DNA sequence: CCCGTATATT
DNA sequence: ATATACGGGCTGCTGTTGACAA
């Protein structure tokens, strides 16, 4: 985010206004069940939590406080973790560490639980968690409810298993429309000089997709690279885009063992930047489907499903790429020769 | 209490089935020519049973204790926890100066290689003083050496017919009033294991008073036979929505699982006439459907799929 | 409170246990008598004590016997807190109460102004063996003092894997061998000498007995006076000693092992 | 006493009924006496211990218990207390006649470590004019390639059904144990190779029966598994899945878990006589129901699917 | 304090279903013989309750130390806890009498939740442990799928499965709590919202709990329900069909991104699919496969696959069947 | 050094029996030529054990040691596909439809080259898949091949079953490797080519460790696998400076990959 | 496994 | 005219039990 032009209210908030006013409903009276929250990266789920805090509790919610701790397993080894959290509030990722997620989730929530007459404890992207870990944190959430409540965060509520989706509510964020967006541009650009025509807002809302956040990011970017606006005027666009692009051109140009093993090498240099094959492979599907125009375009969207479950649930996943990579250039060969 | 253990049989006398196995170790047991036994079965047999029976009439009351060493999952199974204490139970000269020592070892299917290789050393060395007797589920999880030196037995699943007997005696030993009806589905839902139809005696006598088909059914769950015949007649006639609606009034009314009627299906489809290949499809849509319902999925939506993996195939032929 | 007990000498309980200390767990036995703590170990070898009501000031029990399983090492390391090494006109005094079954044991310390408190729960109880030697089967027995195998069983600790002791009216009348790396190593003892109070030998006897479970002997002979040796016809071995405390009182301690 | 497993030991080196080659180079070399260090390998129950034992005892006669080391995996084989002992009998001098020589033996020496394998192997190059070395093995593999370096290695086989029938035959003569024909190869196909298996099944039917019929054999329990699966599998290669199906159902009724069944299935399956695509997408079907298998579901439709799977890719 | 909280069945003539098992406990209770127990069956049916209640309501608050252990998911079980600690507690003796005389029973109760969490080693002496201290302890496994725990394991307990609760008992139930809470309550509303429920008597009361806050205690009609559990409108889930019956693929690819956009879960989406398809004028074959289809995609989705590209997949298969 | 030519051992072994001949003593049968070469043959260049078997043999083939394949060896052997003529015998055949999946008979068993290479399944499915590119000729071979390769990788994701199946996955992707090279697998289809190539080394080991480090470099310092999932696109797109030396360093390193 | 090259020897 | 050696590519990415040097 920019975190500058950001709001600290459940007032004079730019969009999602009625779910809003329920939410403080709720809040004014205590008696709280456990909370979810879910809906498309970009949405601001973040805020509507802290707001929630910050009208649960009285204004000693905006201090920083940021820090460690160290605990063992159980053998020797140290796991040092961080946490911003400030008072009353508590604020922990339990993604940090890989394989002891499990064990930072028993120690410092049994920690904290015996530690308004109650306290929260917010966990950041529940998603990327394992199964145990997931048992533990539903169980120490059912024993102790009467201390502290927990507000969990995430996108995509089907990696919770059930047994937790059936023990707390589930608050839901859409996307916020893309009027709201270039509306929301507009003024945060205004405030600051200058201006953006309806026309500029608009490309650039349908270009930066539902995220508000990227959005803002690429206004800011473009904004510092030119002042004086036009009407025909692009975006800059990320370097794990364009290699793609190219990527994809060149995976479709010939059919050979050679542009194989170049495209795998491409992807290994890609996968070496940090980015994750998932992402990956969606680039992939899009630039692909891009010009199919036939039942090859069905068959493709299936043998891509396939490849990312196969990814999923596999530890190693050159060999699935390479394998969706050899199939598409097979199928496409068969059917330019006839 | 719990009249699973609480009639549990005291002499080799009071078991069933297995004859000629019991006969042969009375007959070891006389001509005091005792092997090292691997017994292996499936579970609910009586192995421990009969194993425990042999040691309390080899020895006397007041020497179970001295001259018994009993080892399970519970302990503590390594090397030199065995390394130690057996070899120093058989560097023991015996007490009382009558026989030699036993060392039962349960659940020997958790041991590692490495005690594995040294318990084949222990047995072969002095086969004067000590008598092992190793009790297993699986036979793959023990070593060729150590297999090559034990007297096998099989203990196969019990039959219905000499399983009736034990359980009439244990229904008279209390107060029950029991049925015809009653005993035949109270023997027939256990697949051999005796504990499965003791303990659902018990939970079903005390929850109405009376024993029956319908009681037992309710008690447990388990779908009826007419059920399950209906059913299958609903799927290879009637029409797709009508057999939905049918099924799922009938799951609804009373609840049923999916598992049972799994195996009902797929008992009945073996039974029935079929032109080979749609017998193949039934198997293998079957398998995937059960093996999917472990997962935490939907019963409903496995329900439709089952459905419509068994309506086409028939519905054309 | 089934049993209280009270002492100004904790010396005298603490050397009796640290004299059959090698095994982590032991076991206890109240009656109106006194307590008996017993320990087992391969199922051969068991050591016992005895601490009988004389030496104690303030000893109160309830109805019957009571039984309990304690750890010994924390125990021990609990009695002895406050320095193992007093000087002449310094002590410290406990007390311990037992309140029933399925309650922990207390003990409360204090010497000089100085007060602890600690808990030891404990969870009972195990099965003991029935090694009985009365004085009917015993044909070798024999009575001797301690600073004679001071240095003896000193001088028994090598890489060797079984003891073999012969004792015979003529010749070697009490020899002990033992066969290792290097090479044999015997240590005969004559009779008609300055540590033989009484030789009572009737027939030969040899046997072989295992290194590991004869050694935590060392300890009960470090702290001790007298020893007495017996074995009966079929060869169980039975060690009796006798510790002495500050004040003058005798107490015994019994080992029991199994030939090979 | 002892049963008869271990009570009808060989103390000759004549009695053994095994292989005639390394067997009768043994005797010379026990005539001649300057054996070199040895290895012993080969499947269980055939006699490689009593091998190595009559020709120790042959070599040394009265001064066998002075003169002989004998090492196991119950007693401890570190590096440092087995270094030390092994240094001291080595160096230590003893008065042999004419060419015996001192023999240390370590039996099943693939359990050592490679730290104990790799300080023995210096010993064993020095002092070979008083002393020699004789090993004994299951897997052959786990040895280091220097210590195989420098000595004979001899690989042992199954005994036939000929050498077993008149070591049999003999045991019998001198039991007096009425007997038949069929009821004696009946225990010879229930042995399959292992010989003092053999001779316990033949006491555990003589216990309480007093006949060695065959009716008699498969009563008091055992019976060989895998034959059947070999036909199951054949059945299976020509789309006869009815008929595949009762085989499976027999085991399952008899009482085999299905990992044990699972498991031999694919030790027959790798040893065949098939073409190369049935087998690579049979290991493929295998492998994935060994998966589900060992993932918990296991029942009796699974191993219909999979026969079902099995049939159809041969349409 | 929540609702949930509050209305804990504290006695068994609380629990509304499950008449077997409250009937052999309320046996039990009132005299001797009690077996060892195994709970299974999907959420929200109550099993910790249960057993909770009928350990109170057998020894009383006063004595929980000494009687009952209860090991969760939060407690690191392994090998060497279950050798030590289980034993140690199972090898002691029955205590004393509670202040009030009454009747007490001579065992203690050893509770332990999510055991398909554990390993087989563990297991395998937790099996052992219960057969030769069958004198002074009882065992109370609570699992959610039985496969996951060995067979010896399941061989000596008695297996009580815990069915999905009726509509009336559940109408019943939750119109007693809305009397005493004193919320007015719709005759639709409540049989709407136990439709939406799907068989959860948590999920029902913290959805009423939800609507009478945020209502403030006016009345609630389905609208508030249908925005608080977030069902699909029937109006745009035509509009999937309508798209997949005949068009393109690009048309196709936009519902489905603008669906995924809205937020709406994938479970949901197919649930909602499922009852259109098979109450439509489609032939059998069309119906099957793509029932095959469906199934193969929520299991697909039960494995943590992606959303975007499994709602493509069913949506072409879609697609190609209504063009055949 | 390198093993002992055959032409010397031979040379030697002769010298040596010549030598016991000229002994003479006693009549003696001198062991025959035809096993003197089988004897050298089944030692791999080694003296030491081909004279412990002529001696053992002299008494009146022994002496097999073990092989170890040297895994580049092993690599080869694996993706040369060494054929037949297929004799005629009487193995089955695919009967009617099957007739583009007919092989030539086979000279080698996979199971025992890979077991006899003294590697783990996982690193040789990964030399396979680094070096079984260049060996195809088709293109739909290539995706059998790495279909093949991805099914037996799936075999292996979890933790406590990760060793009681290993064998399936390796022998998977041999068999499909190998059996996947129709263009190979003719018999008399091999003339001419197989230049000389050397192999090379997994190229996935680099890449995880760079993207492990760079996993705590990016949270550890970006803390309040996401980040790099979701935030590192952000930091992608921040490209702007910042208060710190280390960290341009790191922010320029991630986002200027080579691109015209 | 693969191809081509420089030295001892008959 | 035939047997033997150089040249180029490898150390590498959660739990429960056991041995070694101090
Ligand atoms: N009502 C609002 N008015 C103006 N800007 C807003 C509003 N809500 C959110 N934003 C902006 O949205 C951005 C933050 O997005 P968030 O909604 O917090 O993403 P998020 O909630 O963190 O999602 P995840 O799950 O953490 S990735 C900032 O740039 C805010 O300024
Ligand atoms: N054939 C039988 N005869 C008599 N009692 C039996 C028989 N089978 C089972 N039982 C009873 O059922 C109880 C439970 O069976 P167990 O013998 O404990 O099972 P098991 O043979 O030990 O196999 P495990 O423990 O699952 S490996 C026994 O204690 C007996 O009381
Ligand atoms: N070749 C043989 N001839 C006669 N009896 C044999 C033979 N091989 C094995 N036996 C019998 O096997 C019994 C015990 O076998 P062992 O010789 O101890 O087995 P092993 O050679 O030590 O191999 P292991 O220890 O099982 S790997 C003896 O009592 C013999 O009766
Ligand atoms: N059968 C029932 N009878 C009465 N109230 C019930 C029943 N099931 C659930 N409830 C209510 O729902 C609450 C939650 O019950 P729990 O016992 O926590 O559920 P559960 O047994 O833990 O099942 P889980 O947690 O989904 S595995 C109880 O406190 C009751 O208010």
């Amino acid at each position: 985010w920019v975190d500058k032009y950001r709001p600290c209210s459940l007032g004079r908030l730019d969009y999602h206004k009625e779910q809003a006013a329920q939410l403080r409903n709720l809040v004014q009276c205590g008696d709280f069940p456990h909370l979810l929250v879910y809906g498309p990266s970009g949405a601001g789920k973040k805020t509507r939590i802290m707001c929630i805090l910050r009208e649960l509790y009285g204004v000693g919610v905006e201090k920083l406080r940021i820090e460690h701790q160290t605990i063992t397993t159980p053998s020797k080894k140290k796991i040092e973790i961080s946490t911003i959290a400030s008072n009353y509030h508590l604020e922990v990722n339990p993604s940090d560490a890989g394989n002891s997620d499990r064990v930072v989730i028993q120690e410092m929530l049994k920690t904290v639980a015996q530690s308004r007459d109650f306290k929260v404890v917010l966990l950041t992207e529940v998603d990327k968690l394992t199964k145990d870990a997931q048992h533990a944190l539903r169980r120490t959430m059912e024993k102790y409810m009467s201390t502290c409540r927990l507000i969990l965060c995430c996108n995509s509520t089907s990696k919770v298993i059930p047994p937790i989706r059936s023990r707390c509510l589930a608050v839901r964020v859409p996307a916020p429309s893309i009027e709201d967006i270039c509306h929301v541009l507009s003024t945060v650009c205004k405030k600051e000089g200058l201006n953006l025509p309806s026309q500029l807002a608009h490309r650039l809302a349908e270009k930066s997709c539902r995220n508000l956040r990227k959005a803002l990011l690429m206004c800011e970017a473009c904004r510092v690279q030119q002042y004086p606006f036009t009407a025909d005027q692009e975006i800059p666009e990320t370097d794990w885009e364009v290699y793609l692009r190219e990527t994809a051109n060149a995976i479709v140009s010939q059919q050979t063992p050679q542009r194989l093993l170049e495209v795998r090498g491409r992807l290994y240099e890609l996968l070496t930047h940090c980015i994750p094959p998932e992402i990956i492979m969606k680039g992939l599907l899009s630039e692909l489907l891009h010009n199919c125009d036939g039942q090859l375009k069905g068959e493709v969207a299936q043998m891509a499903a396939y490849y990312e479950h196969r990814l999923q649930l596999g530890s190693k996943a050159i060999y699935h790429l390479e394998a969706f990579v050899a199939k598409f250039m097979a199928l496409y060969k068969k059917f330019m020769e006839d | 209490l719990p009249w699973v253990e609480k009639y549990r049989p005291q002499t080799l006398n009071d078991l069933i089935s297995h004859q000629d196995i019991l006969s042969t170790i009375q007959k070891f047991i006389n001509e005091d020519r005792l092997p090292h036994l691997l017994l292996y079965g499936p579970p609910g047999t009586g192995k421990t049973s009969t194993i425990l029976a042999c040691a309390k009439q080899l020895y006397k009351d007041k020497e179970f204790g001295s001259m018994v060493l009993e080892l399970n999952a519970s302990d503590d199974r390594g090397i030199d926890i065995i390394r130690g204490p057996i070899l120093s139970f058989a560097s023991t000269r015996t007490i009382f100066k009558k026989g030699f020592k036993l060392v039962i070892l349960d659940e020997a299917d958790a041991m590692t290689q490495d005690a594995q290789n040294a318990l084949r050393r222990v047995i072969e060395k002095f086969t004067e003083n000590t008598r092992f007797c190793l009790i297993c589920n699986y036979l793959s999880k023990i070593i060729p050496a150590l297999q090559s030196r034990c007297t096998r037995f099989r203990f196969g699943p019990l039959t219905p017919e000499l399983m009736v007997p034990r359980l009439e005696h244990v229904v008279e030993e209390e107060k029950v009033d029991i049925s015809e009806d009653g005993m035949k589905a109270l023997v027939t839902l256990s697949s051999g294991d005796m504990r499965r139809a003791l303990n659902i005696l018990q939970s079903t006598n005390m929850a109405f008073g009376k024993v029956t088909e319908e009681t037992v059914y309710t008690c447990t769950g388990h779908p009826l036979k007419s059920d399950i015949a209906n059913i299958l007649d609903w799927m290879l006639n009637q029409d797709f929505t009508t057999a939905y609606r049918n099924i799922t009034e009938l799951k609804t009314l009373k609840g049923l699982a999916l598992h049972d009627i799994l195996t009902e299906i797929h008992l009945f489809v073996h039974r029935v006439d079929f032109p080979s290949s749609v017998r193949i499809h039934l198997l293998t849509k079957m398998a995937d459907i059960e093996y999917r319902l472990s997962v935490g999925t939907n019963e409903k939506i496995q329900l439709s799929s089952l459905i419509a993996a068994f309506q086409v195939t028939r519905d054309l032929i | 409170y089934s049993l209280v007990a009270s002492l100004d000498n904790v010396r005298n309980l603490s050397t009796i246990l640290k004299a059959i200390h090698f095994r982590e767990h032991a076991t206890c036995f109240a009656t109106k008598n006194g307590i008996k703590v017993t320990v087992e170990n391969a199922k051969c070898v068991q050591a016992n004590a005895f601490i009988q009501a004389g030496i104690f000031q303030e000893f109160k029990v309830q109805e019957e016997s009571v039984t309990f399983r304690i750890n010994l090492t924390v125990l021990l390391d609990c009695l002895s807190i406050f320095g193992s090494s007093p000087m002449p006109g310094t002590l410290t005094a406990l007390r311990m109460c037992y309140q029933g079954y399925g309650y922990p044991l207390m003990l409360f310390l204090e010497e000089g102004g100085v007060v602890t408190v600690c808990k030891i729960n404990t969870q009972e109880p195990e099965e003991t063996l029935d090694f009985d030697f009365c004085s009917t089967n015993v044909i070798n027995k024999i009575i001797l003092q301690s600073e004679g195998l001071r240095e003896a069983f000193s001088e028994l600790d090598m890489t060797s894997e079984v003891l073999q002791i012969t004792m015979s009216p003529d010749k070697p009348y009490f020899r002990l061998s033992t066969f290792g790396n290097a090479g044999s190593s015997h240590l005969d003892y004559p009779k008609d000498s300055d540590l033989m109070e009484a030789f009572h030998c009737n027939q030969t006897q040899v046997n072989r007995y295992k290194i590991s479970l004869l050694k935590p002997s060392t300890k009960a002979l470090v702290l001790s006076c007298k020893v007495s040796i017996r074995t009966d016809n079929r060869g169980f071995l039975s060690l009796q000693y006798m510790i002495r405390n500050e004040d003058g009182q005798i107490c015994f301690v019994e080992y029991y092992c199994c030939p090979d | 006493e002892l049963p008869w497993v271990e009570k009808y030991r060989p103390v000759k080196l004549n009695e053994i009924v095994g292989n005639e080659d390394t067997v009768s180079r043994l005797e010379v070399f026990a005539r001649e006496g300057n054996v070199p260090n040895i290895i012993i390998a080969g499947p269980p129950g055939t006699g490689k211990t009593t091998s190595i034992l009559c020709l120790a005892r042959a070599l040394l006669g009265p001064a066998l218990k002075d003169a002989m080391l004998e090492l196991n995996a119950s007693n401890d084989r570190g590096i440092d207390v087995v270094r030390n002992k092994i240094k001291m009998f080595a160096q230590q001098k003893v008065t042999l006649p004419k060419g015996r020589h001192k023999i240390i033996i370590l039996d099943e020496a693939d359990s050592m470590t490679d730290g104990a394998q790799q300080a023995l192997r210096r010993t064993m190059e020095i002092y070979s004019k008083t002393t020699r070395f004789a090993l004994a093995c299951n897997a052959s593999d786990k040895i280091i390639e220097p210590i195989q370096s420098r000595c004979a290695v001899l690989r042992y086989t199954k005994l036939t059904d000929a050498q077993i029938l008149t070591r049999l035959m003999n045991v019998i003569e001198k039991e007096r144990v009425p007997y038949t024909d069929d009821g004696l190869e009946a225990i010879i196909f229930t042995a399959q190779g292992d010989m003092r298996q053999a001779l316990n099944n033949l006491q555990s039917t003589f216990s309480g029966f007093g006949f060695i019929n065959s009716e008699n054999v498969f009563k008091v329990c055992d019976e060989p598994h895998p034959l059947l699966v070999k036909e199951m599998i054949q059945h299976c290669v020509n789309a006869n899945i009815d008929e595949a199906y009762k085989i499976l159902a027999h085991l399952w009724h008899l009482g085999y878990s299905p990992e044990d069944i699972i498991g031999n299935i694919f030790r027959v399956c790798k040893t065949f006589q098939m073409a190369e695509y049935l087998k690579l997408e049979f290991i493929k079907e295998i492998g994935y129901t060994h998966m589900k298998i060992a993932e918990g579901v296991n029942s009796l439709l699974q191993m219909a699917g999979l026969l079902a799977r099995l049939c159809q890719k041969t349409m | 304090v929540p609702w949930v909280e509050k209305y804990r069945p504290k006695c068994v003539d609380e629990v509304a279903f499950q008449e077997e098992v409250v009937a052999v406990l309320k046996k039990s209770l009132e005299g001797a013989d009690l077996p060892n127990l195994l709970f299974y069956g999907p959420p929200g049916t109550g099993k910790t309750s249960t057993i909770l209640a009928a350990a109170r309501e057998l020894f009383g608050p006063e004595l929980f130390r000494l009687r009952v252990l209860e090991l969760n998911a939060s407690d690191e079980r392994g090998i060497q806890v279950v050798r030590e600690k289980v034993k140690n507690f199972a090898q002691l003796t029955v205590s004393g009498s509670r202040s009030d005389g009454k009747p007490c029973p001579p065992f203690k109760i050893v509770i332990l939740d999510e055991a398909d969490s554990m390993t087989s080693a563990a297991q395998a002496a937790l099996r052992r442990t219960m057969e030769k201290e069958s004198k002074t302890t009882r065992f109370c496994l609570i699992c959610n799928y039985v496969s996951r725990i060995i067979e010896p394991l399941t061989s000596r307990c008695s297996k009580f499965r815990f069915k999905p609760l009726s509509d009336k008992i559940q109408q019943q139930r939750l119109l007693d709590i809305a009397k005493k809470e004193n919320v007015k309550i719709s005759d639709e509303g409540i049989a709407y919202l136990v439709k939406v429920s799907e068989g959860d008597l948590r999920k029902a009361i913290t959805f009423l709990q939800s609507a009478t806050r945020l209502t403030g205690g006016k009345e609630i009609t389905e609208k508030v329900i249908t925005d608080i559990a977030g069902v699909i409108p029937a109006e745009k889930i035509d509009g999937v069909f309508a798209a997949c019956q005949s068009g393109s693929f690009d048309k196709l690819e936009a519902v489905v991104k603008d669906l995924i956009d809205e937020g709406h879960a994938a479970t949901q989406l197919v649930n909602q699919l499922h009852d259109v398809v098979v109450e439509n004028n489609l032939s059998d074959k069309q119906k099957s496969i793509i029932t095959e289809k469906l199934a193969e995609v929520d299991k697909c989705l039960a494995d943590g696959a992606d959303e975007h590209l499994q709602l493509i997949s069913l949506c072409a298969t879609v697609m190609q069947q209504l063009s055949q | 050094f390198n093993p002992v030519a055959p032409t010397i051992m031979m040379k030697f072994l002769n010298r040596i029996v010549t030598i016991e001949a000229n002994k003479n003593g006693g009549k003696i049968t001198v062991p025959d030529k035809t096993s003197l070469e089988l004897l050298c043959q089944g030692c791999s260049g080694d003296i030491r054990s081909a004279i412990n078997s002529l001696q053992f043999s002299s008494s009146k083939a022994i002496g097999g040691k073990d092989v170890s394949l040297f895994l580049f060896r092993a690599l080869g052997k694996i993706l040369y596909c060494k054929r037949a003529s297929l004799t005629e015998l009487d193995s089955p055949r695919l009967p009617s439809h099957l007739s583009e999946y007919e092989r030539d008979t086979l000279l080698v068993e996979p199971e025992e080259v890979v077991e006899m290479s003294h590697m783990p399944g996982d690193l040789f499915n990964l030399y396979l898949h680094q070096n079984y590119i260049d060996f195809f000729m088709e293109i739909d071979d290539i995706v059998r091949a790495s279909e093949f390769l991805s099914f037996a990788d799936i075999l292996s994701g979890d933790w406590n079953t990760r060793s009681l199946l290993r064998e399936y996955s390796t022998s998977i992707a041999t068999r499909g490797v190998m059996h996947s090279n129709k263009a190979r697998g003719y018999a008399h289809c091999q003339g001419g080519g197989s230049s000389f190539r050397p192999l090379h080394k997994p190229q996935w080991f680099l890449i995880n460790k760079k993207y492990r480090e760079n996993c705590l470099a990016a949270k550890a310092l970006f803390p309040d696998l996401c980040l790099q999932t979701q935030l590192l696109p952000y930091l992608a797109l921040l490209t702007i400076p910042m208060r710190n030396q280390a960290q341009i360093s790191f922010i320029q390193d991630i986002g200027r990959l080579p691109l015209k």
